């Protein structure tokens, strides 16, 4: 998905778009245990219901040119509403 | 047979399916909580007291050279009666993996209603079985020696054909008979070719020279062997020897509890029968000298609450006492987790 963005990550860095070099991903881990996701459908406040959201997000790429390691890329906003993929999701108390 | 409405403390949330009640002296101790070991509770055993239709689950502590073990869910416990003991073997750590460690209770100091527990981890040599679940072990004596004769129960995959798309998925160990030497913690597993399909969640009769597995589970086909084995064993003066004989009127059930009612006289109640039918019919076991005989009695009244759940658990305090479970209705004006019921069978 972030094909293009870490291509043009390596034409700004002045490296070779056909270069292979091992890129290493650095990957942030996130759990938290949001509750109340429930609504009421009919009468009856009775059941809150809690859930989990098991994530992730690559906060950057950096292949080993030669012998330095290069920043391809760098997530602009880490802790974001809109990078953080979604991995594993369940409605269970955390 | 006089069921009766039990009533708990506050942590009352400890108890789950699956929970051992060890037993020391008409003295009943809980095992087997639900999540790891608190703090306000280190090790995990309590003394389970009930009074007055009221339990008061209260911490237990243990010996200074014990080993603290987890809370299992799903143990293998036979009551070596010979300086009394339990062994528990295999369960459910809280982290959903299973385990192999032997574990021994005994009583190391009491003093005026106060215990001190000494838990001890035994381990196994030779052919050591299975990290296994729901399986069942029982002591058994012959010709002045005793040995520990475990049988098969459900378990996870092996380390090859175990796939993370299907992690959790349970497969029966082979059907092979454990004897277990304690006095060494040797294992030795013996194939009986008259027992041919898994089978978990039985029940395990032992009388002094025998063992009289009884229904049970058989995931490979999902259906209950209504049958039962009498494992006869023998102790010569060097390798042991194992025999089995099939026996008609054997009972259809899966996790049925078993306590002695009478000496030689045990009672069993309900497991389940299919998997929307509970079962609800109790049947005394007139053991004997050689011939086992089930039979049916006297259909203890079932409240609507038992009758309207559709899964229940629980064990046998000792002296002819089963505490049950129940659920509780979810959707109900919060009802809670967990009703629980005692049985008296005199
Ligand atoms: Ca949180």
């Amino acid at each position: 998905d972030m094909e293009e963005d870490i291509l043009e990550g390596m034409r700004s860095q002045d490296l070779d778009d056909y270069l292979n070099g091992p890129f290493t991903v650095v990957v942030k881990e996130s759990c938290d245990g949001m509750g109340d996701v429930s609504e009421k459908h009919g009468s009856g406040p009775a059941v809150p219901e809690k859930a989990v959201r098991f994530s992730f997000t690559v906060m950057r790429i950096t292949i080993e040119h030669g012998s330095q390691n290069v920043k391809v890329f760098e997530e602009p906003k880490p802790n974001s509403e809109l990078c953080c993929k979604p991995l594993c999701l369940m409605l269970a108390d955390e | 047979m006089s069921l009766q409405m039990v009533t708990v403390g506050h942590n009352i949330a400890l108890i789950q399916p699956g929970f051992s009640l060890m037993n020391f002296d008409g003295q009943v101790f809980f095992f087997g909580q639900k999540g790891w070991p608190k703090r306000s509770c280190p090790t995990g055993v309590f003394h389970f007291d009930i009074k007055q239709n009221h339990l008061k689950l209260k911490p237990a502590i243990f010996s200074k050279d014990s080993c603290y073990l987890p809370p299992l869910r799903y143990p293998a416990t036979c009551s070596y009666k010979g300086k009394h003991q339990y062994i528990i073997h295999g369960g459910k750590t809280p982290n959903n993996e299973l385990s192999d460690k032997i574990y021994i209770m005994s009583v190391a100091c009491k003093n005026n209603k106060k215990v001190t527990f000494r838990c001890t981890e035994k381990d196994l040599v030779g052919d050591v079985p299975e990290p296994r679940y729901g399986h069942s072990i029982d002591v058994v004596y012959s010709r002045g020696k005793s040995m520990g004769v475990l049988f098969g129960g459900r378990s996870y995959m092996p380390s090859t054909q175990r796939t993370t798309e299907k992690w959790n998925s349970v497969a029966d160990c082979l059907p092979h008979v454990f004897l277990i030497d304690f006095e060494f913690g040797c294992a030795t597993s013996y194939i009986l070719p008259e027992l041919q399909d898994g089978l978990s969640f039985h029940v395990s009769i032992a009388r002094n020279d025998t063992v009289y597995i009884l229904g049970g589970h058989s995931l490979a086909s999902n259906i209950r062997p209504a049958n039962l084995y009498r494992i006869r064993v023998d102790l010569p003066l060097g390798t042991p020897a194992v025999n089995c004989t099939v026996l008609p009127g054997g009972i259809s059930v899966s996790s049925a509890i078993l306590t002695q009612t009478n000496n030689d006289e045990f009672v069993i109640v309900g497991g389940y029968q299919l998997e929307n039918q509970k079962r609800m019919v109790c049947s005394l076991v007139s053991l004997g000298d050689n011939t086992i005989e089930i039979s049916e009695m006297e259909t203890p009244d079932w409240t609507s609450d038992i009758k309207h759940s559709k899964i229940w658990f629980g064990s046998n305090m000792g002296n002819g006492t089963i505490f049950l479970g129940i659920p509780g209705d979810n959707k109900q004006a919060m009802s809670e987790a967990f009703y629980f019921y005692t049985l008296r069978c005199s």
